[PDB]
């Protein structure tokens, strides 16, 4: 019965961006399926990379080689940058 | 009065310084349609192709050696891509009551292919 | 507008030109 | 007192969830700690650029909420999000308004 | 200029294998740019893969691997 | 003397007007019930008495209109390719002879 | 039932093509298109009745439809 | 430092090449083509099996869910002319 989805999380980041704007539920589902799909593509490529390099673990590195192999053009640079500063804050806060 | 400089030389004399049977157009073309279609060898002279890859990969990472089989993989892949694109272009031409591929015929194909 | 030529129209040689 | 991993990473998307999923997804045998943190970091970004662009689209059509339509504009107007979401067909999007020049009257 | 190394008669040979009987003259130079941008896509990914293995040399395996990503698999060179 | 003449927009004005009308609509075009039935007879051939949700149909449509509006779009470019404003069955065919379904 | 392809009426095939930005739809297109709708809807629905049976379900689900569209490449957002 | 073992189905592709065209050999290049073929189509069908399973919220690749995916991938006759041989082969396995 419990349905797991990214409802409140995308809503939060929406207010972080625009703390005045509503969202449609169908449009939400567009967002949820979209983040699920891009998550699948980034995680799959990563799994592959690993299996090619005879590794066995999905390091933050793979997710990068991946984000830079999937996300196109600039969308990547800004993804990397934000992912690197995010993992930097994760290791700084331990 | 507009003026321009073309010699591009402040001084002259720079060198002296201290510092018969003939087929109709198309018959030979169709003959070597048959020749390059029955054949399987690789049509872009290799060395030139390898170089194309060195000067173009240089951008993504310097000092990147390429296994020989690789530049042969780039050739095969490139010739396959272009022969597929050229089949499509011939079609995009035979479409418009014509028999001469033209640039426009390939800016379109690639749009329908979605490779743009 | 039109771009002039890179050679003299009188002697057919390069140099500084009056366009 | 237990804090969440997202506040450790400074994110809004869940880093915890994206670990489970990564694990049960069996994308690979072992998953490290920083991999779900980075993925949540990239997903929120992509969810943000797309939400911003949707916010730029909506106000234009003077609509408070964000109907699925706006999400298409945002995606098809942008030339990056369009390569990403390029074989994707959003619900109730319509198409970018466009008519060819030869179809215009003289 | 290494691009101009992809010569006309070579583009003509590709057209012949492609079944084209009359090639415009302006095609030759369009086929270069299209060629470049495509190679410039594979080789890019070929190298992302390369600098993931911390390898400095690229392999044909990485090349067909980048093709698999793009979509156009290549049989005959490994994998 | 002066005989009347009704006000008729010239061939193409009504066309482009409803083009601008329809490229702002997101609403589905093919009507629902007619489409729903399209499937029950396109499915009965694959499995009997396959019920269908009222969402599978809506999805299998959104996906269809989307597929068709894409193909028409490449059909048009293909029609303009021969310097013509009329699309032809060959166009839907050249287009599809290049996407690789044919 | 039978021959309900005619339900995608010409008025509509047009509206779609109109949506696609065409101005003059030749006749002999209305038939071609319906044929294209019935090769697409075929494959998708087939890959959906296969998914349907695998789950030993009977009710073709919208969930299956989406997965089917993915296989062929035409992913659809808005349903799951 | 003998080179490590490289996985290949080459040895196998030959047995089958002998069970079809007995007096015919293959060239290295064509064999390697065939190995890339079997690896690619195996990865395709095995990846489909995976999702089929995950979708149905179950976790085990079995024979059912692969008859299903080979069908979903291999197209047309190929599919039927496979699933039949596959069920035979499975029953002959389970036979003994
Ligand atoms: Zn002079």
């Amino acid at each position: 019965t419990r349905k797991e989805s990214y409802a409140i999380y995308v809503y939060k980041v929406l207010k972080q961006v625009h703390p005045d704007t509503g969202i449609s539920s169908k449009a939400m589902s567009i967002m949820n399926s979209f983040v699920n799909d891009v998550f699948e593509r980034i995680a799959g490529e990563a799994s592959r990379l690993a299996h090619y390099n005879k590794r066995s673990t999905i390091t933050s590195r793979e997710i990068q080689t991946a984000v830079r192999l999937l996300l196109p053009g600039e969308l990547a640079k800004h993804a990397v940058s934000e992912g690197t500063k995010a993992v930097t804050k994760y290791t700084s806060a331990k | 009065a507009r003026t321009k400089q073309t010699a591009r030389k402040s001084t002259g004399g720079k060198a002296p310084r201290k510092q018969p049977h003939r087929y109709r157009p198309g018959t030979v073309a169709l003959r070597e349609i048959r020749r390059y279609q029955k054949s399987t060898e690789l049509l872009i002279r290799k060395l030139p192709f390898q170089r194309l890859v060195r000067e173009i990969a240089q951008d993504f990472k310097t000092d990147l050696r390429f296994q020989s089989s690789a530049v042969m993989a780039l050739q095969e892949a490139s010739e396959a891509y272009l022969v597929a694109l050229f089949e499509d272009t011939n079609l995009a031409a035979i479409h418009a009551k014509r028999v001469t591929i033209m640039p426009k015929d390939i800016q379109l194909a690639r749009r329908i292919r979605g490779e743009r | 507008d039109f771009e002039n030529e890179d050679f003299c129209s009188a002697c057919n040689q390069s140099g500084s030109f009056l366009c | 007192k237990a804090k969440t991993r997202s506040s450790r990473a400074g994110l809004q998307f869940p880093v915890g969830r994206v670990h489970r999923l990564l694990r049960k997804g069996n994308y690979a045998e072992r998953v490290g700690a920083g991999a779900p943190v980075y993925l949540a970091a990239v997903l929120e970004y992509l969810t943000a650029e797309i939400l911003e662009l949707a916010g730029n689209a909506a106000r234009d059509n003077k609509k408070t909420r964000i109907i699925p339509r706006h999400l298409q504009l945002a995606v098809r107007n942008d030339e990056e999000l369009n390569k990403l979401l390029g074989r994707v067909t959003i619900a109730q999007g319509g198409v970018l308004p466009n008519i060819q020049s030869v179809l215009l009257p003289k | 200029d290494n691009i101009q190394g992809i010569t006309k008669p070579a583009i003509r040979r590709l057209a012949r294998r492609g079944g084209v009987k009359r090639i415009s003259g302006l095609i030759y130079e369009e086929t270069r740019g299209v060629l470049k941008v495509f190679l410039e896509n594979v080789i890019r990914d070929a190298v992302t893969y390369t600098e993931h293995a911390k390898r400095k040399t690229v392999t044909a395996m990485d090349v067909v691997y980048a093709l698999k990503r793009q979509g156009r698999t290549l049989y005959g060179f490994g994998g």
